């Protein structure tokens, strides 16, 4: 029955002021403290803080209190929140949880809302560079890094789909640039390194780029 | 041998019927007269566990304060839940008087008695009574007016289950007047403070404060934000709504300044209601002088609970959850059922 | 500020068996813990609080306690939809959050085989260089990889990405990529990606030497 439905997510520009919203209903929204939470790529979540909606009394993580804001509409059992002069490391998932409380003291979390993926980057659309993963000179390793593309997602294939056998796509991840990268690689045969042609192709929607690369070994 | 129960109080008081202040007229038709003399039974050898914060008697009380300030007040717009309500709104006389809080046969109300007891315990030196002492229903926040005062040490009340506290109460051991006066713009207003005196209490809270947070330095901060009820004191005088910035009152470099400390105030028409259900306005203020002379015997704090630790530790003027306010006077009562 | 270590990182488990997961508190939290499960798509929900009692509508096979800063999440009997995410909360003094532990499909160990790869010269000539080192197909999930060059070790320039455990083989593959300015490449000559895994009898070096 009670809902946490949260909005203002999204590409946030590096610098750049955000305000997240989180729609209360469900339960006696007076009753209950609010609190925000963030969980970064990697990494553990971490309060920021926490608001009393009856009478709107925020209290802040130390390290953040300038840069936030917690308020909130009464009428509308709506809670806000505010985070200034973003930067890389704010990239996080963001939640607001409902906190179990008694007559004096508050506790546990119960109820955790929809989240909001917030990305910081002032990048614009821009498609990947494609550089390949040389195999060494019985079993060989070869791939392509796709690196520096906005946003995700991109495809990778290998042989136009012939070749998916011992494929593995890794994760994209975000750079303190603010582009994306990510490799993926393939296990083959070390008798074929001298017959086979290996071609990963990448596909990038958002910018209508498509790329073929030849991955070859080195020699001079 | 009894046991902790929960049943239905009744109140009384030496309301008197031919007034026409409000308090008054809700106690004459919801009160029996106060009775003549009160005994108390002195308990031998009796320990007793109380709790202030699991008491029904807060929630007895805040039930009969709303039913009060919903028959008596006359506010000309209500905005409560999602439609307006346009009334009458004339002014009204108003000034709470004491309410006695009793049980009914089977039951008693036991009373502790240590002096220094801080709300959740054992209390060694126990006594039963008919009914509690006259409590007022000063609706207010950040400040405590009017109350009863600690008979020996300022007393530090949290809940304490967790470190994470929603309100701190103080109570203090000596009151301290707050003078506050609208002279015959209207709604501007001021309340005045004798410094030397409220220096001195404040840095005797700050002496407590650090006794019960492990010897840190004490720090007072302005409050984080909110509704403007909880950011300035706020308080009803002769049916008008306060509003004073107590910036000065809580002044670091004047703690560890003498003179009359005058705190700037506002009277304001449109208020956020304190029974949590919307908002309201009332008329401009009455002619005239407006003055209302009050004790401090309280105060309502809040710590900051996310900063930097290891040698301060941050409070807040708070309040907003009147049931504190109620909190603030029953801690010393709870009711048994007799066998 | 109050430090959750949470132990395992992963956790190998089996269908049907009982599996435990532990809390460590920094200093004492009283019984102000809880214990949450985060499944991939929704956010986290509410498994058991106050150590030990259990919230409305969970499963009776979870259960909690405590033990002075010692807290301790137990799944009697593991149903597919239980291997996944949970993390810890203590809510005493402030609020903070165990890193969590991840409930994995346990299998015989696997060594990674492991591959080195130089900067192309297309990246070269474009100014960065990226180095990357690859671990395939290895069981259990720790691993350690370390970045030497000219034995010098390398800390805050390098990302790890892993694959998820995979669906046919259980094994995991996982990415360490290094990367450096074209000019800080060029003054070294030896890159090295040191892996440590508990189905490697010694820590296995892969390099390479600049041309
Ligand atoms: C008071 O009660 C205690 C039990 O807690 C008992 O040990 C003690 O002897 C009693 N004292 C008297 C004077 O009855
Ligand atoms: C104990 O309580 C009584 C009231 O019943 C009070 O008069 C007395 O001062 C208290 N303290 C002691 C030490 O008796
Ligand atoms: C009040 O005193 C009791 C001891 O009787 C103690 O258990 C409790 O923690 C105290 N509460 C405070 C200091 O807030
Ligand atoms: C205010 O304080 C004085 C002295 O402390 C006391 O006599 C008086 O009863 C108090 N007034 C109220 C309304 O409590
Ligand atoms: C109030 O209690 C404090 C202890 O917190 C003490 O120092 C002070 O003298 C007391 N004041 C009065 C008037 O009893
Ligand atoms: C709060 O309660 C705990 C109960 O575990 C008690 O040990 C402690 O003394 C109380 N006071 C403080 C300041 O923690
Ligand atoms: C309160 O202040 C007003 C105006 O400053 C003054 O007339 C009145 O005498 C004062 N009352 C007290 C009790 O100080
Ligand atoms: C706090 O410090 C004072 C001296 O400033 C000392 O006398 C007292 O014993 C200390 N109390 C605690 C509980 O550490
Ligand atoms: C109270 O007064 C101070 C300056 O004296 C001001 O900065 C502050 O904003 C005021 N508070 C409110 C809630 O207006
Ligand atoms: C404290 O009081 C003095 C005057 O007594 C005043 O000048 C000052 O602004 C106040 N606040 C602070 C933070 O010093
Ligand atoms: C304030 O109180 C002091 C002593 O508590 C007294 O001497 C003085 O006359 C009072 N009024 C002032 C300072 O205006
Ligand atoms: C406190 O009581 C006095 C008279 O004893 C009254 O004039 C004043 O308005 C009261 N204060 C409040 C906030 O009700």
């Amino acid at each position: 029955q009670v809902r946490l439905a949260q909005y203002g997510g999204g590409v946030k520009r590096l610098g750049a002021t955000m305000t997240l919203s989180c729609v209360a209903s469900g339960y006696t929204f007076n009753d209950y403290y609010i609190h925000w939470v963030r969980q970064a790529p990697g990494q553990g979540f971490e309060l920021l803080g926490y608001i009393d909606p009856a009478n709107g009394r925020p209290d802040y993580a130390g390290a953040l209190r300038e840069r936030l804001s917690f308020y909130r509409d009464k009428s509308m059992e709506t809670l806000y929140m505010d985070l200034r002069s973003l930067r890389y490391d704010d990239t996080a998932m963001y939640y607001c949880v409902r906190n179990v409380g008694t007559a004096g003291s508050l506790l546990h979390y119960d109820h955790w809302g929809s989240g909001s993926p917030v990305i910081v980057s002032s990048a614009s659309t821009k498609g990947p560079s494609v550089f390949p993963l040389a195999p060494s000179s019985g079993t060989a390793a070869l791939g392509c890094l796709v690196k520096d593309y906005f946003p995700e997602p991109v495809t990778v294939s290998w042989n136009s789909g012939a070749l998916t056998s011992g494929v593995h796509t890794f994760p994209a991840v975000l750079q303190s640039s603010g582009l994306y990268s990510l490799s993926s690689v393939v296990t083959v045969p070390s008798s074929s390194l001298g017959t086979q042609t290996y071609i990963c192709n990448v596909n990038h929607k958002p910018s209508n780029t498509k790329v073929d690369k030849r991955v070859e070994p080195k020699s001079c | 041998v009894w046991k902790d129960a929960d049943t239905t109080l009744f109140c009384a008081s030496d309301a008197k019927a031919h007034e026409t202040e409000v308090h008054n007229v809700w106690a004459t038709h919801a009160c029996v007269p106060t009775d003549p003399n009160p005994q108390e039974i002195h308990l031998e050898n009796v320990t007793e566990n109380f709790n202030m914060w699991k008491n029904n008697m807060v929630e007895q009380m805040q039930e009969d304060v709303i039913s009060l300030w919903d028959q008596s007040l006359q506010p000309c717009v209500k905005l409560t839940g999602g439609s307006v309500i346009k009334q009458a709104c004339p002014k009204i006389s108003f000034d709470p008087i004491p309410i006695h809080y009793c049980t009914p046969a089977g039951y008693v109300i036991l009373k502790c008695n240590d002096k220094n007891f801080n709300g959740t315990g054992p209390c060694k030196n126990v006594s039963s009574v008919q009914c509690t002492h006259g409590i007022k229903p000063v609706v207010s926040t950040q400040l405590l007016l009017n109350g009863s005062l600690a008979e020996e040490e300022i007393i530090i009340r949290s809940e304490n289950l967790t470190n994470n506290a929603k309100t701190i109460i103080v109570h203090l051991n000596k009151s301290v007047e707050i003078n506050c006066t609208r002279p015959s713009d209207i709604r501007k207003a001021y309340c005045e403070i004798n410094g030397t005196k409220w220096n001195k209490v404040l840095k005797q809270v700050t002496e407590k404060l650090k006794e019960h947070f492990n010897n840190k330095t004490i720090i007072f901060q302005p409050p984080s934000g909110g509704d403007l009820e909880i950011t300035m004191h706020h308080f009803n005088c002769r049916g008008e709504f306060f509003y004073c910035n107590t910036t000065q009152l809580f002044n670091n470099t004047c703690i560890g300044c003498n003179g009359t400390i005058t705190l700037p105030c506002k009277i304001k028409q449109i208020i956020n209601m304190w029974q949590g259900t919307g908002q309201a306005m009332y008329a401009p203020p009455i002619d005239g002088k407006i003055n209302c002379v009050s004790n401090i015997t309280g105060i309502l704090l809040t710590r900051d609970g996310g900063a930097n630790n290891t040698s301060n530790e941050t409070f807040r003027p708070g309040g907003g959850n009147i049931k504190d306010n109620w909190r603030s006077e029953l801690y010393k009562y709870k009711v048994v059922q007799i066998e | 500020e109050i430090v959750l270590t949470q132990s395992p990182a992963t956790l190998s488990a089996s269908p049907g068996e009982r599996v435990t997961l532990t809390c460590r508190a920094s200093r004492s939290v009283r019984n102000n813990v809880a214990w949450y499960q985060h499944k991939g798509g929704q956010s986290p929900r509410l498994l058991i609080y106050d150590a030990s009692t259990r919230a409305a509508g969970v499963p009776a096979r979870f259960s909690g306690s405590a033990s002075g800063t010692e807290f301790t999440l137990a799944i009697s009997n593991l149903e597919s939809e239980d291997f996944t995410v949970y993390f810890c909360l203590q809510y005493n003094n402030w609020w903070t959050f165990g890193q969590g532990t991840r409930v994995d499909i346990k299998r015989t160990v696997a060594a990674p085989s492991v591959f080195i790869f130089p900067p192309s010269d297309e990246q070269l000539k474009s100014g960065t260089a990226s180095v990357v080192c690859l671990l395939n197909n290895f069981y259990p999930r720790e691993a350690k990889v370390q970045w030497k060059v000219d034995n010098a070790l390398q800390s805050g320039n390098s990302q790890e990405s892993v694959t998820e455990q995979d669906s046919k083989d259980s094994t995991y593959s996982l990415s360490s990529t290094l990367t450096l300015s074209k000019a800080d490449y060029e003054k070294h000559k030896v890159y090295a990606c040191e892996v440590t895994h508990q189905g490697l009898s010694s820590p296995v070096t892969k390099s390479f030497n600049r041309g």
